[PDB]
Formats: structure tokens, C-alpha cells, sequence
């Protein structure tokens, strides 16, 4: 079956908020990938594999805030620029990808998925071009293969007078280093 | 500094379906 | 006589 | 919710209609002419094009538009009035192979339909099943390239 996906926003600025400091969520999870925010910044967080791994540029140190109070991160690697809290109970997992896929899929923040045609283990370029505001927000989404397994978590994107006409990720495999080291 | 805090989701696993009336 | 929308369908399942 | 595919029908038969790029297209052969109910009074069709056994009017409302394929995917994906979905593989500019043949009956109603590429985007619109013996085994669609160039 083809790649499709819907968002549902689960909170608003204010519970955010509140949330953030306490560090106790209560809402129910589902999903494999979770619309994440923090006081200054918005992006995503992917689960594989039982981790719910993210950008370190996004989540930097930080904890996640569960039903249970904040969650330390299980894995955190400023180098790889990656962390994973152990994922939410709901979440459902991605499993990493088999097959060595030429085309993947980005999904963003707006749930759209774009095709990306690999052009090295860290790279891939848009086959159609977005504006740059349109893949904000995107940072630690997955990029899949046709299968819908994960090949890579988006972290940059090569961007030119507004325009962004590849991206960069990092490739499933640096979790599996990030979780070794 | 405060917690991240999941503030909606993005679902893959859905497949096609007939909009239910309501 | 029209065409008429007797049903929808969501390709990514989107309950809400 | 909103759907990218609409089940529909006439007095005479039942199929189905996909929106793309704000025009809600279906097959020639099962609207015709017509012109498509709305709470205002109908509404006609924008676009009318019997050699490509395609029509279109404006999208109407409780839906949302498909995104064209931009990856040149040849594995398709059709789906039915059922929200079924059949794996096609693409054997040409307007065919494709089903991967597995179904009845003719499993198909049937699903004309206007959309076939996905791996991306969930629209690669064509489902016109007719081609069937030996009963059994479709391939399908005929038209490309979304004639649609934006109806457009
Ligand atoms: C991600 O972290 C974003 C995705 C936006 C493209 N990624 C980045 O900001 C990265 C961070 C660095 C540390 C890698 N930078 C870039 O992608 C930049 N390009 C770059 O460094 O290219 C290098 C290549 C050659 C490898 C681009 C350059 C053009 C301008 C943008 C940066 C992410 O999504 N972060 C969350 C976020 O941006 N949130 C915004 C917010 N204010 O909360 C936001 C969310 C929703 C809508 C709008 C804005
Ligand atoms: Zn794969
Ligand atoms: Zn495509």
C-alpha cells in the first residue's frame, strides 16, 4: 500500500506550556511520530524500535514530559546530533530499513510526504522543490522507504534564495552507533 | 530547562477508509 | 439529473 | 475529516471521483455531462473531455485534494469504492498490471478512482478494468498529465 499520513494536534500553546514545566503529560499517545515543541521551538520526534529519537538541535538535553513526570533521555550524541527517550507508551515503532531504497519519502510536519531521491547514505534531493518555510518544523521527522521503513531522521536542508532543493538526514544507522557508544 | 512536550502526531499506520456518517 | 455524493473516503484513515 | 475521494452516482450507476489540484475529476462514462449536486443547486462541470473519458467540476465540499506524483513511481496503487487498495505495477503510460487479478467484480464502482504511487500522490485516475474471462488482470487510467493539461 502506498505512504499516507494524517496529523491531529494534540495541544494548544498554553497546555504546551504548563506541560513544559511541569513535566507531566497525561494525554494519550499514538503515532509514530509526535508533533514535539519546546518554549522556543516546534519540530518532530520519530519512533523506531522502542526510542523516540529526535534532533539534539531541537530537543538539546532536555527531558520528555510523560505521565509519570519528565523522562530522562536514554540516548543523547551532540556529534550525531541525536537523542531518544525511551518511547511514549502508545506510540507505535518504525523499524529501520532493509532494503538500501534509492527513493524515499519525507513525511513532514503537515503530514505530506515528499519524494526525496538519495544522493548519498546522508543526503537526497527533493525531486520537487518547497519553499524553505514549508520543511520548518520537520527536523527529526522520517524519511522512509517505499515500504515505509525508516531510513533516516530530516536535520537540514540545503536551501538557496528561500528554496530548499535537497535535504540532509541522518541515516538510520547513526542510532544504532549513538545507541553502541 | 522545561520539558519537550508532544503536542500533536503524525499517523503512517492508516489505511484508505469510507468516511463514516455523522 | 446529477451526480450525487452518496459517501467519502480519507486515504490516510484520518479518524477525528 | 476530509476525503480526496468521492463515492458517487447517477440514476443509473455508481463510481467514483477523485480531487486533484481543486477540480474533483471522474470518468466521462459515468457522469456524462452531468452536473454535480451541491446545498446551492448543481453545479457544472468545469471541465468536459470526452476523448479522455474525463470530466471535472469544481471540488465540493467535506473533501481535500490529491498531490500529483513528482517521483515517476512505476509500483501503483489503486484504490477501490471499498477503500481497498490494489498493488499495480505500471506497464505503461495509461496501464498497469494488477499484481494480483481480482474478479471483475472487485473492481466494479471504483471508475474515477485514484491510482497512488508509493507517496499516497495521484498517478491517475482509474478509467476501465481489463479483464480476460471475468478476472481483471490490468487496468486502463488516465495520467494525471492530462489532467493538468485539461486544466
Ligand atoms: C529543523 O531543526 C530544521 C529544518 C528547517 C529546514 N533544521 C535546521 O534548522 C538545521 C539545523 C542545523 C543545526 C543543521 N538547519 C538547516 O537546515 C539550515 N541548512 C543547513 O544548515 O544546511 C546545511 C546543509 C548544507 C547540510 C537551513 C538553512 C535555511 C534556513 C533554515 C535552516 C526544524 O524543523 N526545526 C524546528 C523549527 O524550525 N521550528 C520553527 C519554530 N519557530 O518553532 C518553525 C516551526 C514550524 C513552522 C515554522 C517555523
Ligand atoms: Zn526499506
Ligand atoms: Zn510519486
Amino acid at each position: 500500500a502506498p505512504i499516507t499520513a494524517y496529523a491531529q494536534q494534540t495541544r494548544g500553546l498554553l497546555g504546551c506550556i504548563i506541560t513544559s514545566l511541569t513535566g507531566r503529560d497525561k494525554n494519550q499517545v499514538e503515532g509514530e511520530v509526535q508533533i514535539v515543541s519546546t518554549a522556543t521551538q516546534t519540530f518532530l520526534a520519530t519512533c523506531i524500535n522502542g526510542v523516540c529519537w529526535t534532533v539534539y538541535h531541537g530537543a538539546g538535553t532536555r527531558t520528555i514530559a510523560s505521565p509519570k513526570g519528565p523522562v530522562i533521555q536514554m540516548y543523547t550524541n551532540v556529534d550525531q546530533d541525536l537523542v531518544g527517550w525511551p518511547a511514549p507508551q502508545g506510540s507505535r515503532s518504525l523499524t529501520p530499513c532493509t532494503c538500501g531504497s534509492s527513493d524515499l519519502y519525507l513525511v513532514t510536519r503537515h503530514a505530506d510526504v515528499i519524494p526525496v531521491r538519495r544522493r548519498g547514505d546522508s543526503r537526497g534531493s527533493l525531486l520537487s522543490p518547497r519553499p524553505i518555510s514549508y520543511l520548518k518544523g520537520s527536523s527529526g521527522g522520517p524519511l522512509l522507504c517505499p515500504a515505509g521503513h525508516a531510513v533516516g531522521l530530516f536535520r537540514a536542508a540545503v536551501c538557496t534564495r528561500g528554496v530548499a532543493k535537497a535535504v540532509d538526514f541522518i541515516p538510520v544507522e547513526n542510532l544504532e552507533t549513538t545507541m553502541r557508544s | 530547562k522545561g520539558s519537550v512536550v508532544i503536542v500533536g502526531r503524525i499517523v503512517l499506520s492508516g489505511k484508505p477508509a469510507i468516511i463514516p456518517k455523522k
